[PDB]
């Protein structure tokens, strides 16, 4: 299957938290190319930045193997 | 494919293939040169099959063919007939695969979405498959239409 | 965010209260509310049918459409008019908010590099939100087409 | 993770089936949450639930 | 704005505006412009309302402005009254925003935490505000009081 | 993944042409040699264990690798080697069958470079092991399934 | 209904009623007593509304009454003014409400289904309510009309 | 789930018998019976929209049911009940497949009664919706497979109520 | 069996059996009756197939047998052949059922920690099957060998 | 990780058992740990006192708290301050452990790219930390200043 | 070491080190001198001790040093003895560590595979360790050989 290789930031707006969140506030991240429609659209809600997108895996314009 | 199918389980459950994933492999390849030639028979009979099949649809459907429908007119006919023969190419992929995945990709994912925008009507396509699964049936040997016969259901159930 | 919100936000780094001229600003917007609300019911009930319109005028009978184009096979074409209505929705977001941030945050961030990497064509993609403009231009009507026209020519140069 | 997603007692049963998994989230090229989707995406999961 | 929270409801969703939040949007635009002049009513009162507040303020806790009080001295009085200036802006912000939405990201978020670092006592602050509350009632009609009052009140009941 | 009958489709699918007897002559070029890998695939499952024992024997241990300051020295290291060395097999197996060297590049080869290089891994050291294993492999499997088990062995080891 | 839709944001808020919410429960209350008169004239003239558009519907789509066609038949063309009659009923429901929800649930989700267990077209359903529309536009007076119009576009929207 | 082939194999495990010649007959019964089975199976799947179509027809709709005040009025109870006889079908198609019951047993009979009872679902109609499938079925299979068909039906019938 | 197999992956897809799926499933029940005689043959000789096997196993492996060893007293000798008899007992299931899904569930799930508790040698064990299936091939004809080795390598694999 | 743990993993890597020249600075850091407590518990009990008289040296009175400054409104106060206490937090970890390594592991790794991304100023941050490190010198006292200091600039450096 | 474990648990509480949690690491800075002691002594005994667990381990256990056995051969017994040394090193480098994790990083993660792959059987390592911890005990004063006796159990009880 094909895979997004996805780096984003989201900034903690809501609330402070005292404990180290580096790893959530920046992270890359494999996606499932499946998966990866929805999840930028959370990251776009939450209202982090999706700082880079590459596709990790598979072959761009596949019409099998996808 | 069937071998693509049995790999990509394996590869979910992190093992070696399984004996009976192994045998159905073995079975396969045997199998695939007696599928060669189905699809080839299919390919060769393709305009026949795609023209008989696109009048059995029209008379079972005039609707379709009307100026309310959607194929009415000769470049929407000519649409109906080009897709009739893009599922038949797909059925012959999927003979010589021995899995509907091949078909699947290109064919029966998102097929529901882009027919509702076109606003084909998805069951008149369906009949055209039926129609088409038949005409072929006949140019095939018993046992051969058999094998064909799974992928062309198949296809009707997608849709 | 909003053209309300937006004019505060300039404010707010001046550290200035509110005056005047912000104030007719957002007077401004007050009137051109009603137009933009009756165009956002007129772009909902008419949706399907506006990426229908616009995919006949630019993607379908096309190379792309054909087999080796972007957008051949189901999958393929399911996933174009899926993006269709997305710029549809957010243009419509876009014209009741009267500000194109929205269109940042949601439509334009990270749709370049995803696009790039897929091979989706930005040039027809470009072509094909102009199409919907026209379309929607005229259900809107006059008055509402120009206000509806900055939004999609917005979500246009993003894609380029 | 694995008493989370499993039960706790099937859990206990699991010595390596998802060694690769670990090695991804070791490495800090996936999530906590995408290890987790893939646990549920997983033939254990589904033969025991 | 309302109008914001509106489409953030409807993108969440992922569908267009409902009828009845596109009626919402409607009324509000309308009573924009009413909301507009209480608005500019404060800003130009500015001045006075944060004077008198802060002395109602001193007189309420003579302990603030006192040599251990923090308040105490011209640097710190002048910093005292700055940030009662600093909340009458925000809620000039809000009245015209009709929401607290504005008010909150600037000035409720942490503001616990920046305090106590500061050392400011946050009960006197709450109190500042509430005396701004009521100069600026006095100045604006009933009615428009009513609406500035909610905006004053949230403040109050975020800084508790 | 890929395989070797799925991608004859795929060519054929981009270029829309039914498949056609050259199409069908690698097909069934393929067909002839599946028998001989599923018995070689089920020879190294067998085996498998004692291919990475004397693959390591032959490379990895008895070296400054296994010694004090080395890359493999003490057990954790020692132990994520030899799951890699396996992951290799079972990859290359899988490879085998398929008749197609897309899934190693999906799964194995993707990112490995760079990983190894930040963990300071020894690439040819890998290499050396896998070159090993295919030793190794050639033996059990026999010659026939010896030189189709060895084009996998050598995409993974020019992969590194 | 309004109110149900404004308690059930509050709940997710877990908040008391905004003021600006309070304010729109009042407005609607006022409003509901036009949309009662609304309302009447539509039943009143429910009979010929469901025949006026019935015929205009079938003109249309000859083809729905026709051998092949699933409205053809004494029986299948009651069924199919019983339906029309349905969706008449729900809009009146709607326009009391003040709110698409009633019509939604009773009428709009799982519809594509149930029709399509039917093999009814849903595109014809949708011009046998646009039908609907237009002669009950032409009993209501013009503001009336627009009410009316906004929860026919959306059974219109809804169908697609 | 289980099936026919492993049903025989778990038995003599728990006695701990290698594999004897009437256990061997019963196992040569079944692989006889396979061929037709699948034969059946394709049928089904392929005609499944219509099977739901006609039996829907024969019993639950042009009835109170489908009236207003009926348990399958409002478009969004019609949508719940066709798909509970998709589900049945699908199930069923797998019981003939599998030649053992258990799988409707762990799957669709489990609590499907204190669902349908929290619900208000009535059974009864339910019931008579499964037996018209099963007809429908009958039909299209043809009268070897309709035998083998009908079992799986009556069991999910008999489960139900 | 190979039937539970497809009807699994088929309910966790929420789909009916695709066309491949039940193509297996024609093969299976016709190769059925060549398979049962594969497991008639292997229980009429299993009483041999053990003694022999357990003789080779001693051979490779003096320690097992040996004072230190786990296997070691006539006891002990006893249950390391009852548990090759067990091993050949669930191999004859596999044959019969196409999968090993049978064999699995009953032996291979948990074998590890069965036996690191108990302190026999895994490896010894996987000689011990080893062996057995050298004895099973020789008893069975060629393509009968094959099929029977296919679920002998599980087993070795599995442990 | 700590001095003890150094001289260990220097020794392991070396292969060599422990020597009384490695013993000699083992027992050089047992000397300086004494210190090293009562350093922390002094920091402990003021560490309220040492940002806030840290953030009134560098960060309050200046552009960054004014508005359109990267520490304006309340929300972006707090997160100064809680980065100041971080800091301050790891710092005394790393006293008493000895080592810089923690502050790398922690506090300095990914955190450029952060700051960059936020766009906070790091100049600033580096400002702040010097800032606490002379209130800290004053507490802790000139013995256990030194050792204070060290790390407090490692985490400047880092930055 | 200790002070290690200290640190790592004040910060995942995210607090400063509790004045008990301090008092501990002042306990084991004054204990160290001590243990380095006890460490010492067993480093100058380390080639008596390893000669002389060999020879129990081989009584107890004829089989490893058998042609079937692992162990068998010089070479191979020579390794045997080097990894009896190896964790010898490993009891030592902790009891100055006071903590077993420098011994559990080196010596007892993916210890299982390593001796797996190599196929050396794991209760056996066992029994040597056992046999090193009471030549050491024998050596060692009382007091000294319960601290040394906790790292050597810690051992037996990770190969088991
Ligand atoms: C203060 C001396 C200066 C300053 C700080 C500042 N930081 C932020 C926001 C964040 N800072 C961090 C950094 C860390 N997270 C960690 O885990 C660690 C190590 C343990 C650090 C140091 C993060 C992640 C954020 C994001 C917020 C969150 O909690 O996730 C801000 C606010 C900026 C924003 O938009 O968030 C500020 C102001 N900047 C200055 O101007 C001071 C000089
Ligand atoms: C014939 C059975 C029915 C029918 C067909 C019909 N199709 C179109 C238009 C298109 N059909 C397709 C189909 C495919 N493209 C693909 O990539 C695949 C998968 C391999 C298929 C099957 C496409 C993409 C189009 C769009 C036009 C184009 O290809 O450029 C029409 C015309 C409708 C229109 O407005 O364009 C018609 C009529 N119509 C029926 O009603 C028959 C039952
Ligand atoms: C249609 C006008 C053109 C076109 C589109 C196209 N897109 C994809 C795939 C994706 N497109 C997106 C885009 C978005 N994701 C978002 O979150 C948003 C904002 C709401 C957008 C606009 C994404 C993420 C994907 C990947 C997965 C998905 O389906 O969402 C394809 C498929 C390409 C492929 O190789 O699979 C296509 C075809 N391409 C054309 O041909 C038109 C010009
Ligand atoms: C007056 C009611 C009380 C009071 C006030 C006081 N404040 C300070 C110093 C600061 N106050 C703030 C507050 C804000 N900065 C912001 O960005 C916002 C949100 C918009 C607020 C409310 C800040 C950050 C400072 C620091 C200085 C600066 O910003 O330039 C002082 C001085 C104390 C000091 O150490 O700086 C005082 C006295 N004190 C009271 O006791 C009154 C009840
Ligand atoms: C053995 C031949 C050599 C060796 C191996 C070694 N590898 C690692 C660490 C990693 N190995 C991988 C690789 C993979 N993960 C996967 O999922 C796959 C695909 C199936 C592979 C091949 C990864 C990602 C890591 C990092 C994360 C992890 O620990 O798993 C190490 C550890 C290095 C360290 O410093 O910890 C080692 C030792 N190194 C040798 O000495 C041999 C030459
Ligand atoms: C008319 C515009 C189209 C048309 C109509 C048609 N409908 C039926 C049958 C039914 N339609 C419904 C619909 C509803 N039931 C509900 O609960 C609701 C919401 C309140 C609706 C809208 C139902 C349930 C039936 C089934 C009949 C029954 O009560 O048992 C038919 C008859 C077809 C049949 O086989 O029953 C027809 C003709 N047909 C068209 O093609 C027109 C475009
Ligand atoms: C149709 C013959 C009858 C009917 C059905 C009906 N069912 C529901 C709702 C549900 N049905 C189920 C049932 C199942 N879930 C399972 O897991 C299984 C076993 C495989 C079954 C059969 C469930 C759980 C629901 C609830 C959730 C959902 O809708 O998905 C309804 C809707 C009830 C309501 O009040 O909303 C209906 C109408 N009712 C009839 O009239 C027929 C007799
Ligand atoms: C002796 C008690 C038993 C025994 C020993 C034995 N070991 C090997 C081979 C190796 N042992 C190691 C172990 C380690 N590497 C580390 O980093 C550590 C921790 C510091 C240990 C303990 C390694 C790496 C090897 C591989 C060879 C090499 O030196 O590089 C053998 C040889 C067997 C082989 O296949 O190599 C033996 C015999 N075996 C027994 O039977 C005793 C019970």
């Amino acid at each position: 299957s094909r895979y997004f290789k996805v780096t984003a930031c989201i900034p903690s707006l809501k609330r402070v938290r005292t404990g180290r969140e580096l790893q959530n506030t920046f992270f890359t991240k494999l996606v499932p190319y499946e998966n990866w429609f929805t999840e930028q659209q959370r990251i776009q809600k939450a209202g982090g930045k999706v700082l880079s997108v590459k596709l990790f895996t598979g072959v761009q314009g596949a019409n099998t193997g996808v | 494919s069937v071998l693509t199918k049995a790999i990509v389980n394996a590869d979910a459950e992190a093992r070696y293939l399984s004996p009976g994933e192994l045998d159905r492999i073995k079975s396969f390849v045997a199998s695939g040169e007696r599928r060669l030639r189905i699809a080839q028979t299919l390919t060769e009979a393709r305009e026949r099959i795609v023209k008989q099949a696109g009048d059995q649809l029209f008379q079972k459907r005039p609707d379709v063919v009307s100026p309310g429908g959607n194929a009415y007119g000769e470049k929407m006919t000519a649409l109906c007939l080009r897709d009739l023969d893009y599922y038949l190419r797909l059925v012959t992929y999927g003979i010589v695969a021995g899995d509907v995945t091949p078909i699947e990709e290109i064919g029966i994912i998102g097929v529901k979405e882009m027919y509702n925008s076109l606003q084909t009507p998805i069951p008149a396509v369906a009949e055209g498959v039926r129609a088409m699964k038949n005409v072929a049936t006949s140019l095939l040997s018993g046992d051969d239409a058999a094998e064909a016969g799974f992928y062309f259901d198949y296809l009707v159930g997608a849709m | 965010q909003d053209a309300i919100t937006a004019v505060i936000n300039n404010y707010d780094v001046q550290g200035k209260y509110l005056d005047g001229a912000a104030l007719d600003k957002l007077k401004a917007y007050f009137t051109t509310g009603a137009v933009r609300v009756r165009a956002a019911a007129v772009i909902s009930s008419n949706a399907t049918t506006i990426i229908k319109e616009a995919a006949a005028k630019a993607l379908i009978y096309s190379d792309l459409t054909r087999p080796g184009g972007n957008m051949y096979t189901t999958r393929r074409y399911a996933a174009c008019i899926r993006d269709m209505d997305y710029f549809l929705r957010y243009a419509t977001y876009a014209m009741l908010a009267g500000d194109p941030s929205i269109l940042d945050e949601r439509v334009l961030n990270g749709l370049k590099e995803t696009y790039n990497s897929l091979g989706v064509p930005i040039a027809a993609t470009v072509g094909g939100i102009q199409a919907m403009k026209e379309v929607v231009g005229g259900l809107v009507g006059p008055d509402a087409a120009k206000e509806a026209s900055i939004y999609f020519d917005y979500l246009s140069s993003g894609l380029s | 993770a694995y008493v989370q997603v499993f039960d706790k007692d099937i859990a206990s049963y699991i010595r390596s089936e998802f060694s690769a998994l670990e090695s991804r989230l070791r490495n800090r090229e996936t999530s906590v949450k995408e290890f987790v989707r893939l646990l549920g995406f997983s033939a254990l999961y589904r033969k025991q639930f």
